């Protein structure tokens, strides 16, 4: 609604993880067969087809943007899971957090090496 | 299960990045050696 | 940790324990020519030493 009145909006999903989980469960109990890890087959689409929506609308169409930043949630770091590589390979950036670096007092954990946002230059006030 | 060539760095553990940094000193120190050289022989030819 | 993870670690380790053999091998034929040249620098050395030790 905000994107598409020309304002401007910023959702967080926090968890998606735990949404792909309720999707299983409703899959499963509608009896329908399950896929990888029992998650349905379109649990990629349940995905995409949400994060597909935080789009930046041009000036013929109010100028309005929606900014999305999904919380994916890894088991001991294994970023190769299912789900972490579906959202992966769906969003745009990435800002990873990790144990190792929390406890070596580095706070926020971001990894700045690992971390990437394709907008990169673009997006960025001249003197930062 | 084998071994295969190059695998220290491939696993990423601590022998991986110490091997990464005992090279990039290394090589860092002689880049920096190279270069002094590098600048002395530009000034000895501008004649 | 998963299974390409264990993979990778287990080929590094056998990689490093190859190389500590051959390291070993090495080391110990340098040591049987330090001890072969060893010797007579033994008594050589124990003899410039003998006067401090005799005055």
């Amino acid at each position: 609604y905000f994107r598409d009145n020309g304002k401007h909006a910023l959702i967080i999903y926090d968890d998606l993880s735990k949404q792909a989980v309720a999707y299983r469960q409703m899959s499963l109990l509608l009896r329908r067969p399950p896929g990888r890890e029992a998650y349905p087959g379109d649990v990629f689409y349940l995905h995409s087809r949400l994060l597909e929506r935080a789009a930046k609308m041009n000036d013929a169409f109010g100028g309005g943007s929606l900014t999305a930043l999904p919380v994916i949630e890894t088991q001991a770091g294994d970023v190769s899971a299912y789900i972490p590589t579906n959202v992966i390979s769906i969003t745009d950036g990435q800002i990873f957090l990790e144990t190792e670096l929390f406890y070596k007092g580095i706070r926020p954990a971001i990894n700045v090496g690992l971390s990437v946002s394709r907008v990169g230059s673009a997006a960025q006030t001249r003197a930062m | 299960v084998r071994s295969s060539a190059g695998a220290v760095r491939d696993a990423g553990g601590a022998f991986g990045k110490r091997e990464q940094a005992e090279e990039e000193r290394y090589f860092r120190a002689r880049a920096k050696e190279q270069l002094a050289a590098l600048k002395k022989h530009h000034e000895n030819e501008i004649s | 940790a998963t299974l390409k993870d264990i993979t990778r670690r287990l080929k590094s380790i056998k990689n490093i324990q190859k190389i500590t053999k051959s390291m070993k091998m090495v080391a110990a034929a340098k040591y049987a020519r330090a001890e072969r040249e060893l010797k007579p620098a033994r008594v050589y050395g124990v003899g410039s030493l003998a006067l401090y030790e005799k005055a």
